[PDB]
């Protein structure tokens, strides 16, 4: 479900399946080219599925996997950490905490219909993480935006900093 | 009737309405 991690990623269940140097992960269920110490059979509650980066051993450096490079047993994956400071690109995956618009109006909460009735119902689009009243880009807008608490302005883009100047 | 088709109509409606409220 969530393709980001919090903390050391013990509960990460995303679908990253490469390491941080781009090597495809080995399947946890496979014993070539590496024989795993952590496998679905031995550690069934750690979500060790396909070849997805996981943290079944509470490694302080986060999620990892056995690699398909015979000469490298395992390596850490490069996974996006949850929330923000900033947005990549146009904010398609922006899950940060800014909740006011360009003009400074406080956003209306996604799960509210006041002062603006709308169709962006969280339960309709759970994958879009329309959480509280945070700016989001569920629908390929220029940038994350929200509905506003100003009855006279239905919606407005937000001012989300770019991770790249 | 996919999710993404709905989101696209939703954006289109949001844009259209802003233009109409602009088009004093």
């Amino acid at each position: 479900l969530s393709e980001c991690k919090t903390g050391n990623g013990k509960n990460y269940r995303g679908t990253m399946s490469k390491t941080k140097n781009g090597i495809t992960c080995q399947k946890w269920s496979s014993t070539s080219p590496h024989r795993p110490r952590f496998s679905p059979a031995t550690h069934p509650s750690e979500g060790l599925e396909e070849n997805y980066c996981r943290n079944p051993d509470n490694d302080p450096q986060g999620p990892w996997c056995y690699t398909t490079d015979p000469e490298k047993r395992y390596d850490y994956c490069d996974i996006l950490e949850c929330e923000e400071e900033c947005m990549h690109c146009s904010g398609e995956n922006y899950d940060g905490k800014i909740s006011k618009t360009m003009s400074g109006l406080e956003c209306q909460a996604w799960d509210s219909q006041s002062p603006h009735a709308h169709g962006y119902i969280p339960s309709k689009f759970p994958n879009k993480n329309l959480k509280k009243n945070y700016c989001r880009n569920p629908d390929r807008e220029l940038r994350p935006w929200c509905f506003t608490t100003d009855p006279n302005k239905r919606w407005e883009l937000c001012d989300i900093p770019r991770c790249t100047t | 009737l996919t999710a993404d088709a709905e989101l696209q109509r939703l954006k289109n409606e949001r844009h259209e309405e802003a233009e109409l409220e602009r088009l004093s």
